[PDB]
Protein backbone atom coordinates (compact mmCIF):
# COMPACT_ATOMS: atom_id res chain seq x y z
CA UNK A 1 0.00 0.00 0.00
CA UNK A 2 1.14 3.56 -0.88
CA UNK A 3 -0.63 6.42 0.17
CA UNK A 4 0.55 10.03 -0.16
CA UNK A 5 -1.65 11.58 2.26
CA UNK A 6 -2.46 11.16 6.39
CA UNK A 7 -3.69 7.70 6.92
CA UNK A 8 -5.39 7.42 10.80
CA UNK A 9 -5.73 4.39 12.58
CA UNK A 10 -9.08 4.72 15.01
CA UNK A 11 -7.75 0.98 16.39
CA UNK A 12 -4.43 -0.78 16.96
CA UNK A 13 -1.82 -0.43 14.44
CA UNK A 14 1.04 -3.27 14.42
CA UNK A 15 3.93 -3.08 12.41
CA UNK A 16 6.75 -5.25 12.25
CA UNK A 17 9.39 -3.37 11.54
CA UNK A 18 8.82 0.99 11.28
CA UNK A 19 11.07 2.99 9.59
CA UNK A 20 11.21 6.80 10.82
CA UNK A 21 11.22 9.40 13.64
CA UNK A 22 11.50 6.37 16.17
CA UNK A 23 14.03 5.78 18.80
CA UNK A 24 15.14 1.93 18.67
CA UNK A 25 16.99 0.47 20.99
CA UNK A 26 18.78 -2.82 22.10
CA UNK A 27 20.48 -4.27 25.34
CA UNK A 28 22.32 -7.31 26.43
CA UNK A 29 25.00 -8.45 29.57
CA UNK A 30 28.73 -9.31 29.37
CA UNK A 31 29.10 -13.26 29.64
CA UNK A 32 30.24 -14.03 33.10
CA UNK A 33 33.19 -15.92 33.75
CA UNK A 34 33.08 -18.05 37.05
CA UNK A 35 34.99 -20.40 39.98
CA UNK A 36 33.90 -21.58 43.24
CA UNK A 37 31.95 -19.01 44.60
CA UNK A 38 32.88 -15.78 42.67
CA UNK A 39 32.63 -14.80 39.21
CA UNK A 40 33.32 -11.40 37.19
CA UNK A 41 32.02 -9.96 33.79
CA UNK A 42 34.41 -10.63 30.96
CA UNK A 43 33.39 -11.58 27.44
CA UNK A 44 32.12 -9.74 23.85
CA UNK A 45 29.08 -8.16 22.84
CA UNK A 46 28.38 -6.64 19.12
CA UNK A 47 25.64 -4.63 18.30
CA UNK A 48 24.36 -4.19 14.59
CA UNK A 49 22.54 -1.31 13.27
CA UNK A 50 21.15 -2.52 9.79
CA UNK A 51 21.07 0.67 7.09
CA UNK A 52 17.54 0.99 6.35
CA UNK B 1 30.28 -12.88 77.22
CA UNK B 2 33.06 -15.44 77.71
CA UNK B 3 35.56 -17.18 79.96
CA UNK B 4 39.04 -18.11 80.18
CA UNK B 5 40.56 -20.31 82.75
CA UNK B 6 44.40 -21.20 82.56
CA UNK B 7 46.73 -23.12 84.81
CA UNK B 8 50.50 -23.10 84.48
CA UNK B 9 53.43 -24.80 86.05
CA UNK B 10 56.86 -23.89 85.39
CA UNK B 11 59.42 -25.91 86.61
CA UNK B 12 63.31 -25.10 86.82
CA UNK B 13 65.21 -27.61 85.81
CA UNK B 14 68.89 -27.77 84.24
CA UNK B 15 69.20 -23.97 84.47
CA UNK B 16 66.48 -23.43 82.19
CA UNK B 17 62.53 -24.33 82.89
CA UNK B 18 59.90 -26.40 81.71
CA UNK B 19 55.84 -24.52 81.67
CA UNK B 20 52.74 -26.45 80.94
CA UNK B 21 50.05 -25.02 80.59
CA UNK B 22 46.32 -25.71 80.00
CA UNK B 23 43.84 -23.02 79.35
CA UNK B 24 39.89 -23.39 78.45
CA UNK B 25 38.25 -20.57 77.16
CA UNK B 26 33.87 -20.64 76.38
CA UNK B 27 32.66 -17.98 73.79
CA UNK B 28 33.81 -14.88 73.24
CA UNK B 29 37.09 -15.24 74.63
CA UNK B 30 37.85 -18.08 71.74
CA UNK B 31 38.03 -15.97 68.99
CA UNK B 32 41.30 -14.54 69.88
CA UNK B 33 42.27 -16.94 72.14
CA UNK B 34 45.49 -14.54 74.76
CA UNK B 35 42.25 -13.36 77.28
CA UNK B 36 40.33 -10.10 75.41
CA UNK B 37 37.09 -10.67 74.44
CA UNK B 38 34.84 -10.21 70.97
CA UNK B 39 31.78 -10.93 72.10
CA UNK B 40 30.16 -9.01 68.68
CA UNK B 41 31.24 -11.55 66.12
CA UNK B 42 30.60 -9.46 63.45
CA UNK B 43 33.99 -8.53 61.21
CA UNK B 44 34.90 -6.05 57.52
CA UNK B 45 34.81 -7.53 54.91
CA UNK B 46 37.44 -6.57 52.16
CA UNK B 47 35.10 -3.48 51.08
CA UNK B 48 34.00 -2.66 54.81
CA UNK B 49 30.59 -5.01 54.69
CA UNK B 50 29.54 -6.42 57.72
CA UNK B 51 29.81 -10.40 57.93
CA UNK B 52 29.08 -13.18 60.51
CA UNK B 53 32.27 -14.58 62.39
CA UNK B 54 30.41 -16.02 65.01
CA UNK B 55 32.56 -17.65 68.14
CA UNK B 56 30.01 -19.59 70.00
CA UNK B 57 31.62 -22.58 71.32
CA UNK B 58 34.77 -23.78 73.46
CA UNK B 59 38.63 -23.40 73.19
CA UNK B 60 41.24 -26.12 74.83
CA UNK B 61 44.80 -25.20 74.78
CA UNK B 62 47.29 -27.43 76.00
CA UNK B 63 51.12 -26.72 75.78
CA UNK B 64 53.93 -27.35 77.09
CA UNK B 65 57.39 -25.14 76.21
CA UNK B 66 60.63 -24.74 77.76
CA UNK B 67 64.69 -23.48 77.48
CA UNK B 68 66.84 -26.35 78.80
CA UNK B 69 70.81 -26.36 78.81
CA UNK B 70 73.20 -29.46 78.06
CA UNK B 71 76.82 -29.63 78.84
CA UNK B 72 78.88 -26.41 78.31
CA UNK B 73 78.16 -26.53 74.50
CA UNK B 74 74.49 -27.14 73.88
CA UNK B 75 71.57 -25.07 74.34
CA UNK B 76 67.73 -25.79 73.77
CA UNK B 77 64.15 -24.55 72.96
CA UNK B 78 61.39 -26.82 72.84
CA UNK B 79 57.68 -26.45 72.08
CA UNK B 80 54.62 -28.94 72.11
CA UNK B 81 50.80 -27.47 71.79
CA UNK B 82 47.92 -28.95 70.67
CA UNK B 83 44.71 -26.14 70.27
CA UNK B 84 41.15 -27.60 69.44
CA UNK B 85 38.79 -24.48 68.50
CA UNK B 86 35.20 -26.31 68.62
CA UNK B 87 32.95 -23.44 67.57
CA UNK B 88 29.03 -23.92 67.13
CA UNK B 89 29.01 -22.85 63.14
CA UNK B 90 31.74 -25.54 62.56
CA UNK B 91 34.44 -23.01 61.30
CA UNK B 92 36.96 -24.46 63.68
CA UNK B 93 40.48 -25.73 63.91
CA UNK B 94 42.52 -28.54 65.25
CA UNK B 95 45.87 -27.33 65.47
CA UNK B 96 48.94 -29.74 66.65
CA UNK B 97 52.70 -27.47 66.74
CA UNK B 98 55.90 -29.90 67.42
CA UNK B 99 58.81 -28.02 67.97
CA UNK B 100 62.71 -27.93 68.57
CA UNK B 101 65.98 -25.59 67.80
CA UNK B 102 69.27 -26.58 69.46
CA UNK B 103 72.17 -24.58 69.67
CA UNK B 104 76.48 -25.41 69.51
CA UNK B 105 78.08 -22.66 71.19
CA UNK B 106 81.76 -23.46 69.26
CA UNK B 107 83.12 -19.57 71.44
CA UNK B 108 81.67 -17.89 73.84
CA UNK B 109 80.24 -15.20 70.93
CA UNK B 110 80.01 -17.31 68.06
CA UNK B 111 77.23 -20.57 67.76
CA UNK B 112 75.52 -22.58 65.18
CA UNK B 113 71.64 -22.55 65.79
CA UNK B 114 69.23 -25.51 64.16
CA UNK B 115 65.23 -25.42 63.97
CA UNK B 116 62.60 -28.13 62.99
CA UNK B 117 58.86 -27.32 63.65
CA UNK B 118 55.93 -28.72 62.01
CA UNK B 119 52.39 -27.79 62.38
CA UNK B 120 49.83 -29.84 61.44
CA UNK B 121 45.63 -27.99 61.81
CA UNK B 122 42.24 -30.07 60.68
CA UNK B 123 39.66 -27.72 59.51
CA UNK B 124 36.76 -28.22 61.72
CA UNK B 125 34.12 -28.13 58.47
CA UNK B 126 36.07 -29.96 55.91
CA UNK B 127 37.70 -32.45 57.87
CA UNK B 128 41.35 -31.74 55.89
CA UNK B 129 44.13 -31.19 56.82
CA UNK B 130 47.15 -28.97 56.09
CA UNK B 131 50.62 -30.31 57.44
CA UNK B 132 54.07 -28.41 56.99
CA UNK B 133 57.64 -29.40 58.31
CA UNK B 134 60.22 -26.44 58.39
CA UNK B 135 64.22 -26.77 59.09
CA UNK B 136 66.35 -23.52 59.42
CA UNK B 137 70.06 -23.67 60.19
CA UNK B 138 71.99 -20.34 61.28
CA UNK B 139 74.96 -19.41 61.96
CA UNK B 140 74.81 -16.74 64.60
CA UNK B 141 76.97 -14.21 66.65
CA UNK B 142 75.17 -13.18 69.96
CA UNK B 143 76.10 -11.16 72.70
CA UNK B 144 76.68 -13.50 75.28
CA UNK B 145 77.27 -17.31 75.88
CA UNK B 146 73.37 -18.27 76.37
CA UNK B 147 70.16 -18.75 73.94
CA UNK B 148 68.97 -15.78 74.98
CA UNK B 149 71.39 -13.53 74.75
CA UNK B 150 70.66 -11.28 72.58
CA UNK B 151 72.01 -8.78 69.79
CA UNK B 152 72.15 -11.40 67.83
CA UNK B 153 73.30 -11.25 64.11
CA UNK B 154 72.69 -14.47 62.09
CA UNK B 155 73.11 -16.04 58.73
CA UNK B 156 70.43 -18.44 57.92
CA UNK B 157 69.14 -21.15 55.17
CA UNK B 158 65.42 -21.96 55.47
CA UNK B 159 63.67 -25.10 54.10
CA UNK B 160 59.68 -25.54 54.59
CA UNK B 161 57.71 -28.43 53.15
CA UNK B 162 54.10 -27.99 52.96
CA UNK B 163 51.05 -29.81 52.09
CA UNK B 164 47.58 -28.07 52.21
CA UNK B 165 44.34 -29.77 51.62
CA UNK B 166 41.96 -26.74 52.84
CA UNK B 167 41.93 -22.93 53.20
CA UNK B 168 40.23 -19.96 53.37
CA UNK B 169 37.55 -18.46 50.94
CA UNK B 170 38.44 -14.57 51.10
CA UNK B 171 37.57 -13.79 46.95
CA UNK B 172 35.16 -11.11 46.40
CA UNK B 173 33.55 -9.32 49.40
CA UNK B 174 30.88 -10.56 51.58
CA UNK B 175 27.51 -10.11 49.92
CA UNK B 176 28.35 -11.75 46.34
CA UNK B 177 30.26 -14.53 48.39
CA UNK B 178 28.32 -17.18 50.82
CA UNK B 179 31.89 -18.94 51.39
CA UNK B 180 33.64 -15.55 52.55
CA UNK B 181 36.10 -16.71 55.68
CA UNK B 182 35.16 -20.38 55.61
CA UNK B 183 37.50 -23.06 55.01
CA UNK B 184 36.99 -25.06 51.88
CA UNK B 185 38.99 -27.65 50.05
CA UNK B 186 41.37 -26.71 48.32
CA UNK B 187 39.68 -27.81 44.89
CA UNK B 188 36.19 -26.16 45.72
CA UNK B 189 34.39 -25.51 42.07
CA UNK B 190 37.65 -25.23 40.47
CA UNK B 191 39.20 -22.58 42.98
CA UNK B 192 42.40 -22.99 44.44
CA UNK B 193 42.28 -22.21 48.01
CA UNK B 194 45.58 -22.65 50.41
CA UNK B 195 49.20 -22.95 49.73
CA UNK B 196 49.26 -26.18 47.85
CA UNK B 197 51.45 -28.97 48.16
CA UNK B 198 54.98 -27.77 47.78
CA UNK B 199 58.22 -26.45 49.37
CA UNK B 200 60.59 -23.58 49.02
CA UNK B 201 64.17 -22.54 50.93
CA UNK B 202 64.99 -18.84 51.75
CA UNK B 203 68.33 -17.81 52.91
CA UNK B 204 69.85 -14.48 54.20
CA UNK B 205 71.04 -12.22 57.24
CA UNK B 206 69.14 -11.45 60.20
CA UNK B 207 69.43 -9.34 63.84
CA UNK B 208 67.44 -9.47 66.66
CA UNK B 209 67.80 -7.57 69.95
CA UNK B 210 66.15 -7.03 73.01
CA UNK B 211 67.78 -4.38 75.38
Amino acid sequence: VTIAENCTINGTLRAEKIVGDIVKAASAAFPRQRESSVDWPSGTRTVTVTDD
Amino acid sequence: DGWLFTAEHTQSVLKGFNKFVVQYATDSMTSQGKGLSQGSGVAFDNEKFAYNINNNGHMLRILDHGAISMGDNWDMMYVGMYQDINWDNDNGTKWWTVGIRPMYKWTPIMSTVMEIGYDNVESQRTGDKNNQYKITLAQQWQAGDSIWSRPAIRVFATYAKWDEKWGYDYNGDSKVNPNYGKAVPADFNGGSFGRGDSDEWTFGAQMEIWW
